[PDB]
């Protein structure tokens, strides 16, 4: 699994860039792919959504009608379309395959992101900052605006680390499930409309940002970022 | 070699405890009915935790 | 179980009994092969389950009598001018399926539903 | 409907437009079992028109925009009950027999009678590729063994009115041949229904005009299940 | 020669006398099942289900050459799994979920992993060991699989080395079904013989051998206590065996009924013993009455798979009108 | 006529709707076929429905609440003979499609599947029914022109003609065929001869009418035959009842449910 990405950097101000993603080493045409951006000092923030047969396209409220998403199945590659970026434009952008089906897991495997520098549900974490030893049982926390658990048992919140310099993970999605090269120490919960994230046995490998996405309606939206500090 | 091999088979397989049939069949019939409330096909479910309507 | 052949001299007669249980003869439709020494597995005569349809091979055509008493379980096969070259163990072979017109098998090396054998020998 | 199983219905829908593809091909190319015996020289039928521990053997030809599979069962044991079955709704039933050997023929006999009176074989045609007909050939005109030795019903048998000899024929080798030919299509039309009908051929390892005939016949009954279906026969 | 024939019979008469001397409730009711699914996109004769191990995911082996994986809630296509031997005669579902066996006319046992780390299922070991078609596979666990074939043969492989790890060879004919028992440690099988037999999976030896029917043998399923199985034949009947008796219980057979039973599914409390016919329907058997409890009439051809989930709630039955429906009750 | 009319309609309508709802459920059958089969069934309820509800509103305008309205009055009736002009011009094509379907199965055996299918069935049903449409709202809505009831003459003949050629050019195989079984070893006559004469016997007089109309007004029995415009309009409204009889009904599939 390998999903490299480039495209932005330096362009006049009030113009237009592609975002591509040379997805490789997968079966990209049954995989679907969002788009996902970070504010350079602050959380995530939805981008765009193709689906699995290019029929479902769903967009970010705030850059709905102006953001074109697409894709090309036959060369296992995707292309996003900034058109004439405002200033809020500047931060730095990421791709994600997801699938679903019955146990699946979406969000399973973020790309690496790539930077673009040009000058509903709400999530409210307000803690952003933790002391913690290792070896100590340690929670953090995300808040929602409304239910999330479906009618047919679901709770769509992905627990999420970024670690202190490279890339998002999958730690829980659905809030109880786990990924592939995940350790079991990782566990997580929902009360309803908050969460909490909890690791058993902290090392040297679990300090970071730990984030939080909701799926159930659109749009998606992230909380603000909770840094760990040993 | 055919005659022995199936000779000394049978010989084996003659050497096998038995139980009475009534005691064969009495589990059998105490383990149907020892897990009969968790089978929906023998009893249905309700409609609202049947899951395929 | 077959049973009920012995020495005979050329022209001579015989009669071949086959004992079944177990698998309600008056069902299946039986049959009669011969492997002769030497000689592979190769079928003679046929009955239905009313005995109604007969089938010879032709070298059996004219003296082998085929009947069968579905009321006591036995299969028959008349001897009537047994030439010289028709020495050989008389196996009992019985049709795979019920109620079924059809025989697939009953000539095979390895049959399920097939008796012991008669040795016949004829001088 | 939730974003997820949203998506759950959606890839169910690629999938069906997957399944109405593979159904074209499915519907569009006609399957075939050959059956035989060991000296029936089916092997050699295969080797001769194929060319134009593994339990089934394919093959794959195609004559005039027409797909045909044909199972050659090979490496399989000797009883037949069981994986005969699995060739239900198959167009037809290729059966080689050698007829160039009396004693096995009353086996090949019976073998065709299983064929025909199968309980799921009886809405299946068969072809019979009645195999090395000169091998028969020689068998009489240097006439060594006597045929009424296995078929004394021979000796009253007189050559049917609808024979078209080969050019350059003796009469006692047409007798023979159509004598078998008549033995095997005595179990067709003893029983069938109508519903299927036996083709018979005459045919050797050298005949190199089989691909049609499995073409025509095959045609036949294509046609003759759809006239019955328009009770127009 | 004679002395060791002589030898063998006086064996199976004094087994014969042993069994012999060793032998010695409100009905269910009409139950009907309203067929809450119907699972369409078999583009051909269907042989084989199974069930996946959450009661939820179900595989069916389908003799156009196709696995088909769906959701038996929302009737869902979560795989398509194409295949290179289209005459397929069974399959199986691994209980973590992972793989996937199928097994038909050609001699190989196929391994399908789902859950792969590309997307796509693919295989993962080809198993070769037979000389005759494979009628019946099972996964012990995720590297144990129990294939059943057509030469007289059962086997126990590794799927990771790709070795028998044991050969069963005491039948003589053609092996038809194979069910693990529900602690994977015996199995038993039905082989064309009128003779289905137990065996040993650690050992390597067959532990039983029995005689009840009087035709081939088509399906078999251990109850779910894993003491007992039954038969399914062409002969018209299904039988009922118990391992530790070593005898038959119940047959299943009623004068009206003149075609082979080929496909046995037990009840998850095993009081409903379903079971697929000939005569293009289903029956289902109160199998500690031998009674018609109820017909799956639904079909347009003979059916040829049956399987029960491992929560009750539902079985399956597909026929060669390549539909697959899925059957609950009601209220 | 005027109960007997009704009457035929209904018990016509009844038998359409069955095989329409026969084959949604049966889905097994989902083939050009009885796409074809099932789409003639529900034309022919067209015919029924159109046909019935022209004496049924006839009937209550002698209960007159709305008011009379001219302009209503030659709408109305206008409008209710768009409809059983659609619908015969439907029926006689459906006739005419199985027909063809028959004959490219027989004739291709080997490769209707690779000819003819769901997609170009539906195709076929749709041009066919936006032909009907057009054509009926055109030459009605449009009266009587040098083209119409001219061209609509070469129609029906054109049809009949390649109906009786079809299943002429099929008992002719099906005579061949059995002479070569009968050779190594009748019932389509009757087939013929239904599915021609009952649609000749049921069409004829209303087209021998409409032949007339544009060229004979002038005999007294030219004129006396036009009379029994409504016993050919009877003899018609037979079809809804006979044809899907005779095409469904008949398969071993059908006559299971």
């Amino acid at each position: 699994v390998q999903l490299v990405e480039s495209g932005g950097g330096l362009v006049q101000p009030g113009g237009s860039r592609k975002l591509s993603c040379s997805a490789s080493g997968f079966a990209f045409s049954s995989f679907g792919m969002h788009w996902v951006r970070q504010a350079p000092e602050k959380g995530l923030e939805w981008v765009a959504y193709i689906s699995s047969g290019s029929g479902t396209i769903y967009y970010a409220d705030t850059v709905k009608g102006r953001f074109t998403i697409s894709r090309d199945d036959p060369k296992n590659t995707l292309f996003l379309q900034m058109t004439s970026l405002r200033s809020e434009d500047t931060a730095m952008y990421y791709c994600v395959r997801s699938i679903y089906y019955y146990g699946s897991s979406p969000f399973d495997f973020w790309g690496q992101g790539t930077t673009l520098t040009v000058s509903d549900i709400v999530m409210t974490q307000a803690t952003s900052s933790v002391p913690v030893t290792p070896g100590e049982s340690v929670s953090i926390s995300c808040r929602s605006s409304k239910s999330l658990l479906h009618s047919n048992g679901n709770t769509y919140l992905y627990w999420f680390l970024q670690r202190p310099g490279q890339s998002p993970q999958l730690l829980i999605y659905r809030m109880s499930n786990l990924a592939s090269g995940v350790p079991d120490r990782f566990s997580g919960s929902g009360s309803g409309t908050a969460f909490t994230l909890t690791i058993s046995r902290l090392e040297a490998e679990d300090v970071g940002v730990y984030y939080c996405m909701q799926h159930l309606e659109y749009p998606l939206t992230f909380g603000a970022g909770t840094k760990l500090e040993l | 070699a055919q005659a022995r091999k199936l000779v000394e088979q049978l010989k084996m397989e003659a050497n096998i405890d038995r139980i009475k049939v009534s005691k064969a069949a009495a589990d059998l019939m105490a383990y149907c009915e020892a897990h009969a409330k968790e089978d929906p096909l023998l009893t249905p479910v309700p409609a609202s935790e049947n899951p395929f309507r | 179980q077959e049973s009920g052949g012995g020495l005979v001299q050329p022209g001579g007669s015989l009669r071949l009994s086959c004992a079944a249980s177990g698998f309600t003869f008056s069902n299946y439709k039986m049959n009669w092969v011969r492997q002769a020494p030497g000689k592979g597995l190769e079928w003679v005569s046929d009955i239905s389950q009313s005995g109604a349809s007969i089938s010879y091979t032709g070298s059996v055509k004219g003296r082998f009598t085929i009947s069968r008493d579905n009321a006591k379980n036995t299969l028959y096969l008349q001897m009537n001018s047994l030439k010289p070259e028709d020495t050989a163990v008389y196996y009992c072979a019985r049709c795979p399926a019920p109620f079924t017109r059809d025989c697939f098998d009953v000539t095979s090396t390895t049959y399920a539903y097939r008796g012991q054998g008669t040795q016949v020998t004829v001088s | 409907l939730s974003a997820e199983d949203k998506a759950a219905v959606e890839r169910s829908k690629m999938i069906e437009k997957q399944l109405q593809k593979d159904k074209q091909v499915y519907r569009a190319t006609h399957r075939l079992l050959l059956l035989g015996a060991d000296n029936s020289g089916k092997s050699t039928i295969v080797k001769q028109m194929r060319i134009y521990t593994s339990g089934i053997f394919e093959t794959k030809f195609q004559v005039d925009k027409v797909n045909f599979h044909m199972f050659d069962v090979g490496a399989q044991r000797d009883e037949r009950r069981k994986w005969i079955q699995c060739f239900n709704d198959v167009t037809a039933i290729i059966f080689v027999v050698d007829s160039s050997d009396y004693n096995r023929l009353q086996e090949a006999l019976n073998d065709f009678k299983s064929i025909w009176n199968n309980r799921w074989l009886r809405t299946i045609s068969v072809i019979l590729f009645l195999n090395k007909q000169d091998l028969l050939a020689e068998k009489v005109l240097a006439g060594k063994s006597k045929i009424e030795d296995y078929f004394p019903e021979f000796a009253r048998y007189t050559t049917p009115e609808d024979a078209t000899p080969e050019p350059g024929e003796d009469p006692r080798v047409t007798r023979a041949k159509y004598f078998i030919r008549d033995e095997f299509l005595r179990i067709s039309t003893a029983s069938g229904d109508g519903r299927h009908y036996c083709y018979p051929h005459f045919t050797c390892s050298v005949d190199t005009e089989n691909a049609r005939r499995i073409f025509n016949d095959c045609r036949d009954i294509i046609q003759r299940m759809h006239l019955r279906q328009y009770e127009l026969l | 020669l004679d002395q060791l024939r002589q030898e063998a019979e006086q064996l199976k008469n004094q087994i014969r006398d042993a069994r012999k001397a060793c032998a010695d409730i409100d009905p269910v009711g009409r139950i009907q099942m309203r067929t809450r699914r119907t699972l369409r996109g078999h583009l051909a004769k269907i042989y084989a289900m199974h069930w996946g191990t959450d009661s939820r995911l179900l595989v069916s082996a389908s003799q156009d050459g196709k696995l088909i994986i769906w959701d038996s809630y929302t009737t869902n296509k979560v795989h398509a799994i194409p295949l290179r031997s289209s005459w397929v005669m069974t399959c199986a579902y691994a209980p973590s979920g992972n793989y996937v066996a199928c097994g038909g006319l050609d001699n190989i046992c196929s391994i399908y992993n789902l859950k792969t780390r590309e997307g796509n299922v693919r295989v993962s070991r080809e198993l070769a060991g037979h000389t005759g078609y494979l009628s019946c596979c099972r996964f012990l666990d995720d590297n144990q699989i129990v294939t059943s074939s057509g030469d007289t043969t059962c086997a126990l492989w590794d799927i990771e080395t790709g070795q028998q790890t044991t050969t069963f060879t005491g039948h003589t004919g053609d092996v038809m079904s194979l069910s693990l028992a529900p602690d994977t440690r015996l199995f038993v099988s039905g082989a064309c013989d009128a003779s289905a037999k137990l065996w040993d999976v650690r050992e390597g030896m067959c532990r039983q051998t029995f005689t009840g029917h009087e035709s081939d043998i088509n399906a078999i399923c251990f109850f779910p206590n894993g003491n007992a199985f039954a038969t399914g034949s062409d002969d018209a009947t299904c039988r009922l065996f118990d391992l530790r008796a070593d005898q038959e219980l119940m047959t299943y057979s009623h004068d009206n009924i003149i075609c082979g039973i080929t496909s046995v599914s037990f009840s998850k409390s095993g009081r409903l013993l379903l079971a697929g016919y000939d005569d293009f329907n289903c029956n289902v058997w109160d199998a500690l009455k031998a009674d018609r409890a109820g017909v799956l009439a639904g079909h347009d051809n003979r059916v040829s798979c049956l399987g029960v989930t491992d929560d009750g709630m539902a079985v399956a039955t597909g026929s060669w009108d390549s539909f697959l429906k899925i059957w609950n009750g009601s209220s | 006529s005027d109960g007997l009319f009704l009457s035929l309609g209904l018990v016509s309508l009844v038998e359409n709707a069955l095989v329409v709802a026969t084959i949604a459920k049966n889905r097994n059958l989902h083939s050009p076929m009885y796409c074809f089969i099932c789409c003639l069934a529900l034309s022919d309820l067209l015919v029924s429905g159109s046909n019935v509800l022209e004496t049924a509103v006839i009937l209550l305008l002698e209960a007159g609440a709305l008011v009379a309205r001219a302009a209503v009055l030659q709408q109305l009736d206008n409008v209710i003979d768009v409809i059983t002009c659609s619908s015969m011009l439907s029926s006689l094509c459906f006739l005419g499609a199985i027909a063809v379907d028959r004959y490219i199965s027989i004739f291709y055996a080997l490769r209707y599947h690779s000819i003819v299918t769901l997609p170009r069935a539906r195709r076929a049903v749709a041009a066919i029914w936006v032909a009907s449409v057009v054509f009926s709202t055109l030459f009605i809505a449009y009266y009587d022109h040098v083209a119409v009831l001219l061209c609509l003459v070469v129609f029906f003949l054109a049809m009949l003609v390649l109906m009786a050629v079809l299943y002429v050019h099929m008992l002719a195989r099906a005579c061949q065929h059995a002479q070569g079984i009968a050779r190594l070893h009748l019932k389509g006559a009757v087939t013929l001869t239904i599915l021609l004469g009952i649609f000749f016997l049921c069409w004829g007089p209303f087209f021998l009418h409409l032949t007339l109309i544009v060229l004979c007004p002038e005999h007294p029995t030219c004129g006396c035959i036009f009379k029994n415009f409504n016993l050919f309009l009877a003899l018609i409204i037979c079809n809804a009842i006979i044809d899907p009889l005779i095409y469904a009904f008949h398969s071993q599939e059908l006559r299971r449910t």
